[PDB]
Parts: C-alpha cells; structure tokens; sequence
C-alpha cells in the first residue's frame, strides 16, 4: 500500500521557518505530483502547492507566494515544504498527498482530487 | 508500455507461428494491409518487429496508413506504405481499476508530426509561445505527456486497448524467421511427388541399405543426380529409383 | 613462425552423400603444403576464411571473436567453451585491451595429446564452422596425413567479419577459392583429396578426375602471359567541357 | 468521396483471364461456415474506392 | 435529393416493444449500408445497430444485443427497428443514417461516418 507520512510540524515563533517533510513509500514509478494542503481547526482544507514529480515544476497558492517553497527528493521518494516567514494564520495541520495522474497543465493539480494523503502534522505559529 | 513509449520487441532466428493467432477468438482487430497472415506461414523474414503500446478505443482507427491524430503524429506513426499487420484487443478487466489507472500516458504537444516507426521519449517542457520555457512550466509553458482516464465504467471508445504491430524486415542478410509448413505422413514403394527439406522430384521411396553420416542429407550419384535422402522427421535413409516409364 | 600445411584444412563442402567416387569441386579451401602462421592473443584478418588448428594437452584454448572493430562499436560474434558449456553470442561487446581466462543481440545460443582443427568461414550472411578432433602423438607442429572436417555449426548472423582473435599453441592458414579433387568411399567419408593447382600432376588428376593416371601426355591448361602495367593514353588537352552553360541555362 | 465503385478483396482463387466473377457471396476466411452471415472470419467480398 | 424519414416514435410502457420505421427516397442503388443511431438529452448520440443494404448482415451493439433487431424492405427501400423489452434509458430521439461506403468488413459501420441523416423520432419509456 503507499504510505505517506507527515514530520516536522512544531510550535514556531512568527517570522521564523519550518521545512515539513513527507516520505512515501510503496509505489514509487506511478508518482506523477506531491500536493501539499492546509486545514486549519472549523476551516476548510486549502491547497497550498504542488510540485510535478518529473521535472520539479511548482505551483503555488497566492497566500503563499514569495514565503513557501516545495520540492521533492527523488532518491528518498520525499517531498519537502519550506515554510518561511511563518504567520499566525499558517497554524493547521498541513497534509500530504500524491497524485498518479500526470496533467500537462501544472495548475491542474490545484484544484484536481488526489488519490492519496497522509495523516498530516500540526503547525503552530505563536509569536 | 506507454503510446509515447511503445515497446518494441524484435523476432529472429525462431518458427513464426500465426496460426494461433488469426485464428484466435481473442482480437478485435486483426488488420493487415498487403499481406495475408495464412501466407506468411509460407514466408520468411530476416526480422518481426512487435510494436506493442495502450490506446483507448477510439484512438484504436489512428494505428493504420494515412491516419492523423494526437496517436498518429505525436505518439505513433505508420507508413503510407506499411505492409505488416495490427491487432488490438480491449483490455478493460486488465488496464483498468476503481478509481482510474493514470499509468499509462500519451504525448499531447510536439513541435512537429513523427515519422514513420518513430519514437519520442522527452519530457521536455512544451514552448507554445515565443518565450522559452528554460524547463520551467508556466504560462505557455506545459508538459507534453498527461495520462488516460482508464476505468471499469469508461465506455468502450476510451476503455483500455491493447495494440501489437508487427512489421517484417528483408535485409542483405538471412531470413530467420520461417513459418512451421506441417508436414504430411510418408508413404513408400510408390510412385509419388515428394517435397523434402529443400527439394523437390518425383520417385519411389524404398527403405535403402546406404550409410549417411550425421550431416549428410541428400545423397548424389555419379552424374550429380539424386538417389537417396534422409527423412528430416525419421532419421531414415530412402532410396529414390524414378518411377517406371518407358517407351510405347 | 611458419609450419607447413601438408594436407590439411579439407572440409565436406556440403552435406551430400558419395560414395566410392573422386568429386570435383571449386570452394574455399586450405592449399596444400603452404605456410601457415604459428603461435605459442593477438588479432588476425579474416580475409576470406581461415583455418584455425590447436594442439591441446590441458584445454587452453577456450573460443574466438570474430568482427571489424570488436570495441562494443558494432555487431560482433563471441563463441566461448567454458568447462562444461558452449556459449555463442552475436552482441556488441565491449572487449578488454587483452581478452583471456583465468583458472544488442539479435542470437544467443548454449550447449601434444589431442589435436582439434576447425574451419571458420563467413558467405551469404552465413557463418560456417566446421571442425574435427583427433589423437595425437606430437609436440612439434602439425602431423602429417588426410583428415576431414565435418560440419558443425551454421548460424545466420548476417555480419561482416574481417578480424578476429582467440581466447585461452596453434596455427593459423588463410583459404583460397581452389579447385579440389575428392576421393569419397563407399561410406561416404573422404578419404585423399587433390589440389589442382599444387604442381602439374595434380592439374593432370582433376583433368582426369583420377587419382592414379596411366603414362602419355595429357592437355592440361592453357599458359598465358599475364600484364605487367595498364597503360592510359588520351590526347594532351586542357579545356572543360562546357556542360554548365547547358545545365546551368537560365532558359530552356 | 464517390462509393459507388467497387473492387472484390476477397476470394478462394485468383481469376482465370477475361473471367467475370459479380458474386456477392460471404467470403469464409475460416474453418467455419458463414452459411450467408457475415462475422469472424466471414467478410463481404466487395468494398468501395475512396 | 437523399431524404431519410423516420416515423413510429411513441410513448410506451417499459416490457413492450416498437417498431421504428425510416424510409428513405432518391438514390437507391448506391445505399451500401443503413444504421440506426440514440442520443438522449443531454447525452452524446451513440450507435444502435446496423445492417448492409445487400445481403442483410446486422451488426448490433452490446447495449441492446437480444432486445433490438434490425431489418430492411428493399422493396420499399426502408429500414426498421423493432425496439423489444423496451427500458426507461431507451428513451431518447432515433436516428437513421444511409451510407453509400461499401465495407467488408461489417462492424466498420459501427464507427465509420454516414453521409446521410433523418431528422429523428422521440421514444419515452415510461413504464
Ligand atoms: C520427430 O518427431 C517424431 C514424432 O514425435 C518423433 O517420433 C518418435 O520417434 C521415436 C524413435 O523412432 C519413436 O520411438 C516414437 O514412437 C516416435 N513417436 C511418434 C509419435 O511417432 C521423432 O523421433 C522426431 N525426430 C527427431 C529427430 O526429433
Ligand atoms: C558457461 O557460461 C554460461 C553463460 O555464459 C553458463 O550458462 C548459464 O547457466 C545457468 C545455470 O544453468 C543458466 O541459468 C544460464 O541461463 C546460463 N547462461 C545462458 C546464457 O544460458 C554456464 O553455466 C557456464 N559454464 C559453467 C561450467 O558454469
Ligand atoms: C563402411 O562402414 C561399415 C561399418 O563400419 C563397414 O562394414 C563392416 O566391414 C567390416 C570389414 O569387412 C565387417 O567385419 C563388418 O561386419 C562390416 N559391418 C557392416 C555393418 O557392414 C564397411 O566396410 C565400411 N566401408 C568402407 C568403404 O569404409
Ligand atoms: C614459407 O615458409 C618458409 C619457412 O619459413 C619460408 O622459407 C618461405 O619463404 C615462406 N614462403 C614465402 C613465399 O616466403
Ligand atoms: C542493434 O541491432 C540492430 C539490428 O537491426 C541495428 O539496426 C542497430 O544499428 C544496432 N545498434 C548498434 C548501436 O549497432
Ligand atoms: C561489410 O564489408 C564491406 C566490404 O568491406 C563493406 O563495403 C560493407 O559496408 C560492410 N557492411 C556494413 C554493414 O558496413
Ligand atoms: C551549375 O551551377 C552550380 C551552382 O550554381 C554548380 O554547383 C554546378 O557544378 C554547375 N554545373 C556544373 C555542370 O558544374
């Protein structure tokens, strides 16, 4: 079965940085986008970004734009989320999830449904 | 494997059966164009090629000469002149599941139509525009290749189709690959028209006293004129006496 | 090192049977009493056949290769006995500098005291390999006597060849279309052959198709003085033909 | 496209000179006998110039 | 002109069974084949069945094998659909086409295009 896993969430003073991790395991060759979304407690799950698994191409939300950055380690199946520049309204429970279908548009992934998601980490963002 | 990469295994040096295959109840399309699949157990061929790629069903027509389409030209093309066969059978209870099976993809963008028995593996990023994309995708800026939405409730044209084209090759060099050419029962100590490995006459075949060696075939008498020959099946040696004749 | 081919390198040029009958027969052959090359893994030519021969007391000698380039540059046969099993192999190796042993392919096959000659030949795409072992009693070179070389192994390759090399002492003989007389028994065996081209004699044998003639005076061939220089005389002129002005005409 | 013109693709023979053959019979390309019906290995002979 | 007519659309109870007429006027000689085609509202028109003009031969889609049946009076040179078991997703407008395209092989006419359309006849299957 694939597996995905969430690490890295903590409790983090505003301004700082965080980079959530997310390993896969099972099928690798299939992997065609990592997406990662947010969903803060009574609010609905958003989408924050997603990276093609070939080529690396990124698309990113535009309340994330210029702070978050996404990106994937190949050769550990893993893909990673550099949050800079943390806001109070970053804190939720930030999930992974991964996609098989390969869409020629990028932007596909931002709105288009994912087959697999992990359990998610929570972020804090105090002060 | 994939339209954009369709596999390609190549046959050499081996009987080419193709009686279970036309005869076979299991293909929806079993095409040829300029050949006959019953005659090719009468040929040989230096090399088959057994083109072998998914499609959906509709996109099955495209695999044929003097076909266009997102198959004919970005992912597949055959020639005006292609004198092989194709042979496709639905594959929904194999290439499809609950959910959709994205494995399989198919080249969306080219800068130009392929040529025939042309592959194109790059995943380049497609510049649509005047501006280059520098592997970067973004506004006219996208990914050639995107997946096929096979599952088990898709209707039949875009249902899974396994596809296998097979091109035959005449080079300066051997031909290997034969039909089977079954062989009938031997019939002795009568006049008959007989047809051995590589020849030909007509005679009576007698059980012969003579002593081939191992390699040693088709035997020759003084005036280059055959006598005897060993049956490719038994490996017994027949004597050739022509049939009676004489004049009236 | 040179030894001499006393009457070896005859192969069953085909797979017919003959018996008790002198046969004659222009092919590749290996002419008799002729220099051949000794060794004690360098790379020979392959001009148009060879005949390879090795005394073996330990097994050595364990395969050949056969090609133009053998750098993993083109299509290149690799025929290896290794201890208990044939192996032939038509891929585009990538060979060592200096290939031995210790103690893209379109075909794959798998199976002094001795004296084991074969014959390598390469026609119509086809490469033949014929060959024959023996016992021997002879450290020194070849043994003198008559010996036939069976048909072993045809495979359609289609490949050039002109090098090759051996894999681990033998020798070494280049073959010629000559025109050979053969002595089939009643079994079909051969058991002496002819070279007709060798001396006079045996121009006179094939003539005959005799391996013993009586005395007299036989018409044989045809002596022939042969050219020494080609020679080339055109008149002395320097002016090139005008075909522009024709080919090159902006009207027509 | 005009479809009016025809040529046969099928049949069990090759045409002895001037011989004039306007069957319209099932071609059986088979072992089995297509007794008039077209289907696997029953193919209507003729078909039209593009 | 080639003219195709459809008639014998109908309200009907769903287990009963219709026939659908299409005559056809103008050129006869060349009709190398004649299909019947549904679309429902809102859906994609789809193949029924078809027959060759000579000889009968009728291929039929899996939809409707063992409860449609295709015929044709030459005579007449009409074509009839005689719809059995008739269901509620067999309400749609039924169209006939007339091919000219002389195929040997018969389920061409399954995918190959018609030249010549009827205007349709409604069929409502109630129950
Ligand atoms: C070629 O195939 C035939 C048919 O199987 C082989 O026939 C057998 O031959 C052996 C030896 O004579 C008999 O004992 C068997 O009874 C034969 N079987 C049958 C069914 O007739 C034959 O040996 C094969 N030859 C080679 C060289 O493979
Ligand atoms: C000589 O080498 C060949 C291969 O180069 C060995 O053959 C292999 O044997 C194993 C075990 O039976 C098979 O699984 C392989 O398929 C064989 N290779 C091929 C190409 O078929 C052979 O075993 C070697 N000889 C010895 C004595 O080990
Ligand atoms: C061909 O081979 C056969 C078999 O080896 C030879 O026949 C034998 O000849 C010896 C000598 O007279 C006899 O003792 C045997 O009884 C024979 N056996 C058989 C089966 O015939 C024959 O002499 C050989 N002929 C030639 C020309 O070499
Ligand atoms: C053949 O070999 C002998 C022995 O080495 C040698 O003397 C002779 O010159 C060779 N033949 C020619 C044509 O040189
Ligand atoms: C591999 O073999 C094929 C056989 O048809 C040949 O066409 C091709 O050139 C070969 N590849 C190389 C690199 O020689
Ligand atoms: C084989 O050798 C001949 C003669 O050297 C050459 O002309 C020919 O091109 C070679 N074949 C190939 C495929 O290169
Ligand atoms: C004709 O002109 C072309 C270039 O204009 C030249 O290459 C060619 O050689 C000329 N014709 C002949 C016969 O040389």
């Amino acid at each position: 079965q694939v597996q995905l896993v969430e690490s890295g969430g903590g409790l983090m003073q505003a301004g700082g940085s965080l980079r959530l991790s997310c390993a896969v395991s099972g099928r690798t060759f299939s992997t065609a986008a990592m997406g990662w979304f947010r969903q803060a407690p009574g609010k609905e799950r958003e989408f924050v970004a997603a990276i093609r698994w070939s080529g690396g191409s990124a698309y990113y939300a535009d309340s994330v734009k210029g702070r978050f950055t996404i990106s994937r380690d190949k050769a550990k199946n893993t893909v990673y989320l550099q949050m800079n520049s943390l806001k109070y309204e970053d804190t939720a429970v930030y999930y992974c999830a991964r996609t098989e279908n390969v869409r020629s548009l990028l932007s596909d992934y931002a709105t288009w449904p994912y087959d697999y998601w992990g359990q998610g980490t929570q972020v804090t963002v105090s002060s | 494997a994939s339209v954009y990469a369709w596999n390609r295994k190549r046959i050499s040096n081996c009987v080419a059966d193709y009686s279970v295959l036309y005869n076979s109840a299991s293909f929806s399309t079993f095409k040829c164009y300029g050949v006959s699949p019953t005659k090719l157990n009468d040929l040989c061929f230096t090399n088959v090629y057994a083109d072998s790629f998914v499609i959906r069903g509709d996109e099955v027509r495209q695999i044929a000469p003097g076909q266009t389409g997102k198959i004919a030209d970005y992912n597949y093309k055959l020639p005006d002149d292609f004198t092989g066969c194709v042979i496709a059978w639905n594959s929904n209870n194999l290439d499809s599941k609950v959910g959709g099976n994205y494995n399989y993809l198919y080249r969306l963008f080219r800068k130009s139509n392929l040529k025939p028995f042309e592959r194109d593996i790059s995943t380049e990023i497609y510049q649509a525009g005047s501006t280059p994309c520098n592997g970067v995708e973004g506004f006219n800026c996208y990914f050639p290749l995107q997946s096929y939405g096979f599952q088990p409730t898709n209707g039949v044209g875009y249902q899974p189709y396994r596809v296998v084209v097979l091109s035959f090759e005449l080079l300066h060099a051997p031909a290997t690959v034969c039909g089977p050419k079954k062989s009938t029962n031997l019939v002795k100590n009568k006049c008959v028209n007989f047809n051995f490995n590589g020849l030909t006459g007509t005679g009576v075949l007698t059980e012969s006293n003579k002593k081939f060696l191992p390699f040693q075939q088709f035997g020759r008498d003084i005036a280059d004129t055959t006598d005897a020959v060993r049956d490719p099946q038994t490996l017994e040696i027949l004597d050739i006496t022509p049939c009676s004749f004489g004049g009236v | 090192a040179y030894t001499n081919s006393f009457t070896r390198g005859v192969y069953y040029p085909d797979k017919v049977f003959r018996s008790s009958v002198l046969h004659s027969t222009q092919d590749l052959f290996l002419p008799f009493f002729s220099n051949v090359t000794w060794f004690h893994n360098p790379v020979l030519p392959f001009n148009d056949g060879v005949y390879f021969a090795s005394t073996e007391k330990s097994n050595i000698i364990r395969g050949w290769i056969f090609g133009t380039t053998l750098d993993s540059k083109t299509q290149s046969l690799l025929i290896v006995n290794n201890a208990t099993n044939v192996v032939i192999k038509v891929c585009e190796f990538q060979f060592c500098n200096d290939p031995f042993l210790g103690v893209n392919c379109t075909f794959e096959y798998v199976s002094f005291k001795n004296l084991r000659e074969f014959v390598f030949k390469n026609i119509d795409g086809y490469f033949k390999i014929y060959s024959k072992h023996t016992p021997i009693n002879l450290v020194r070179d070849l043994p003198q006597g008559f010996s036939a070389l069976e048909p072993l192994v045809d495979l359609p390759i289609g490949i050039n060849i002109t090098r090759f090399q051996t894999l681990l002492a033998y020798y070494v003989g280049y073959l010629q279309p000559r025109t050979f007389l053969l002595k089939y028994n009643e079994n079909g065996t051969i058991t002496d052959a002819v070279d007709c081209a060798l001396d006079p004699l045996s121009e006179t044998k094939c003539t005959l198709k005799s391996f013993t003639v009586e005395k007299g005076i036989y018409q044989t061939s045809n002596f022939r003085v042969q050219p020494t220089e080609s020679i080339v005389r055109f008149p002395n002129i320097t002016n090139l033909c005008p075909f522009g002005e024709v080919f090159n005409a902006t009207r027509f």
